[PDB]
């Protein structure tokens, strides 16, 4: 089986650590704790292949940077999740991608950008806007709730294809 | 380069030698090291090790005490500010701000990354590892004192964190899915009458489902603790491996039920049904992924009692024999099979605990504790990152939850089954195989006839399921 | 060449994990890594007649009761192990034998009643027992410390021969 390395970056608060949750365990996690780095392991079969993911989590904030760098060196495919009912955290996608681009320094890495907590009224981000950004990056864009599970599998498994067919 | 504390003011500041940290022949994989040497790796600031932690925290009470790892984290957590440079000290003695370059470098670069990686450290040592807490007091209040005296608007965020999920600790689990689990099925005994549950009465389907339920649940609770050291083999194995324990007597226990059921229905004919019905459960099993549970039928039509019954066999439906062998065939050669059908599944699953044990077993007394270089005696890592391979495995089928919904009298029928009663381990044994004597005699010894002891229709209802709601 | 399916049986504990290692592995290795195939094959000369050893050991799985049967059906010889400070275990291979008797339904199968000294701790069952109660079963008698290396091939080898002769 192939083992794919996927990083889930963003900036805090958009809910990188509840997707992967509900990913590894499908459970929502309801309280906030700031992450540092947390890697999971998910023995997974995607269009007739078993998979062997690992999903390192990361903090995004600045007394992280260092350490961010760090894992998006290792990974193969980068998750860049913003919430849609925060303009900030969708600003801060442009910084992530250069980040990746640097760091691996390609201009083709493979990565899906990530609209999460969809499953709220509030929202501040048009689809037409992010769908826009992540057709001039070259890649796809997914709009999920981690507290509802919607989208959130085609969110990783998505990636996962992108990092195969690469 | 970068100039890193004075190791006369800083322990982990020590550089590395043959002497105290032995790297494997792509960030860097320790073979063996120091105490010292591997706190600083556990926690060092050039790259992730994305297994570090868990394998530490998972191993470290062998080779030191949690008073002792405590001090040591905090030590590398008080990381000295570097003295100021000449560029510094000029601007210092003309009364202007001194830019301080390399400082702000040396806290991007090396404080952070530290710091951050040590506060990682006591997260999951207190999420995780709590036991170890639970047994120390003074443990937890230098834990709670350095935790919440850590000063600074940076590391804040994080502090902050720590202290509630420990206070969360100490004061005293939901699951999503996409569709919903499949209608419980049921057969000749309805709901709410558990008087007549009975292997045969029950629907194969739904006693595979709410089997496979217990024992995915039995599985999910098996804690690394209960691994490591091979306490599960020592004197004190009820103590330190209760739940592991819990399980494999649960395995146990249905594996010696079906023999039970098998050799104490005389009739051949009443016999053939039951063991066809057991091979169907053996079937839904596979279908869930509950390779335990595949094992625990393999184990019961393969004893001694239940292997030799030639003339039920016989009259099994070409394709259950098929589906058997397979079974079987699964744990041939040392389990070949099985762990290439495990590596390629899309879980759920309930794995077979026996080869983890062996492996850990195995690993365990196949490796020194310590290797020695140029006198010293340094920790013998790479034997811990082999046990931590295995326990990270476990846990790795330990995500996923079954989309199946738990009936709650079919379960209690099978948590108070005991087919022993208040006989001994060998007794019952002797009797299973007694009874295999006389339901089947030995040649030249011709085999007898005997009464229909069952009431209702031996038709199985099948394992297909029905779609109706 | 000759395949023996050779079977470590006896209570948990006394040892028979270390016995299979040390029969196998490579005295002359940092690591040892028993999750990599054929740690329980070996290829050695027994009386100049070459043949392959395969050691069916379930060390760990002892409580695993049940499964015994089948595990045991296929070996052609057993090593029937006790730890010489543990009497309870000297005790036990009485059932051991017993029960193999039944799997194999022969009353006569290969099988060699081996003492193991696992630690320094003070020894409580004498040779002199062990070797009266294995003269009793007619079969051979090996104490070994496996920490030591010290009998071990002499206790597989003369299973080897007891199936040979058999
Ligand atoms: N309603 C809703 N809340 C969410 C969603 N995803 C995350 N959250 C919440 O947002 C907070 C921050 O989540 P977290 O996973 O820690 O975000 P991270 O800082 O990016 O790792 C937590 O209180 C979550 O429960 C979602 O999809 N819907
Ligand atoms: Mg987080």
């Amino acid at each position: 089986m192939t083992e794919y390395k996927l990083v889930v970056v963003g900036a805090g608060g958009v809910g990188k650590s509840a997707l992967t949750i509900q990913l590894i365990q499908n459970h929502f996690v309801d309280e906030y704790d700031p992450t540092i780095e947390d890697s999971y392991r998910k023995q997974v079969v995607i269009d007739g292949e078993t998979c062997l993911l690992d999903i390192l989590d990361t903090a995004g904030q600045e007394e992280a940077s260092a350490m961010r760098d760090q894992y998006m060196r290792t990974g193969e495919g980068f998750l860049c999740v913003f919430a849609i009912n925060n303009t900030k955290s969708f600003e801060d996608i442009h910084q992530y991608r250069e980040q990746i681009k640097r760091v691996k320094d390609s201009d083709d890495v493979p990565m899906v950008l990530v609209g999460n907590k969809c499953d709220l009224a509030a929202r501040t981000v048009e689809s037409r806007q992010a769908q826009d950004l992540a057709r001039s990056y070259g890649i796809p864009y997914i709009e999920t709730s981690a507290k509802t599970r919607q989208g959130v599998e085609d969110a990783f498994y998505t990636l996962v294809r992108e990092i195969r067919q690469h | 380069q970068m100039r890193l504390p004075s190791a006369d003011v800083y322990r982990f500041a020590e550089p590395d030698s043959e002497e105290n940290i032995i790297f494997e022949e792509g960030i860097p994989i320790i073979k063996a090291g120091t105490v010292i040497k591997l706190i600083e790796r556990l926690t060092y600031h050039m790259y992730a090790d994305p297994n570090f932690v868990r394998t530490f925290l998972t191993t470290y009470r062998s080779f030191c005490k949690p008073q002792e790892l405590l001090s040591l984290i905090i030590e590398r957590f008080e990381i000295p500010e570097p003295e100021p440079t000449e560029a510094d000290r000029i601007a210092i003695e003309n009364g202007d701000q001194p830019l301080s370059a390399e400082l702000k470098r040396f806290r991007k670069e090396y404080i952070q990354p530290v710091q951050l990686r040590v506060l990682n450290v006591c997260r999951h040592w207190v999420e995780h590892h709590f036991y170890d807490f639970e047994r120390d007091a003074y443990l937890l209040q230098r834990m709670e004192e350095f935790i919440g005296t850590v000063r600074g608007k940076a590391m804040k965020k994080w502090v902050e964190s720590i202290t509630k999920i420990i206070q969360r600790k100490k004061i005293a689990h939901n699951i999503t899915f996409q569709s919903s689990p499949p209608t419980v099925e049921w057969h000749i005994s309805r709901p709410g009458h558990i008087e007549t549950f009975d292997l045969l009465t029950l629907h194969p389907i739904e006693i595979a489902r709410q089997l496979t339920l217990l024992e995915s649940d039995l599985y999910r609770a098996v804690q690394p603790s209960e691994l490591v050291g091979s306490v599960w083999t020592k004197e004190d194995k009820e103590i330190n491996s209760p739940n592991l324990l819990k399980m494999i007597r649960h395995t146990t226990n249905l594996t010696l039920w079906f023999e039970k059921c098998i050799v104490e229905t005389e009739n051949l004919e009443e016999r053939v049904a039951v063991v066809s019905r057991i091979i169907e459960i053996l079937q839904v099993f596979q279908e869930l992924n509950n390779f335990n549970g595949v094992l625990e039928v393999v184990s019961a039509m393969n004893s001694s009692p239940v292997y030799r019954l030639d003339h039920t066999f016989e009259q099994i439906p070409s394709r259950q024999k098929k589906i058997l062998e397979e079974a079987h065939e699964l744990s041939e050669d040392h389990y070949k099979k099985y762990l290439a059908k495990l590596r390629s599944i899309n879980p759920p699953c309930v794995p077979f605990f026996g080869i983890y044990l062996t492996n850990i077993l195995k690993t365990e007394e196949g490796n020194p504790e310590v290797l020695k270089r140029h006198g010293k005696e340094l920790i013998n890592f790479s034997k811990r990152r082999k046990v931590a391979e295995i326990t990270g495995e476990i846990q790795q089928y330990q995500n996923q939850p079954y989309c199946l919904r738990v009936e709650s009298d079919i379960k209690r029928f099978f948590e108070n089954l005991n087919p022993m009663g208040n006989s001994m381990e060998k007794e019952f044994t002797d009797y299973l195989f007694n009874k295999s004597l006389e339901i089947e005699p030995r040649n030249p010894k011709p085999l007898p006839r005997f009464p229909k002891k069952y009431s209702y229709p031996l038709k199985s209802p099948g394992v297909r399921p029905s779609n109706p709601r």
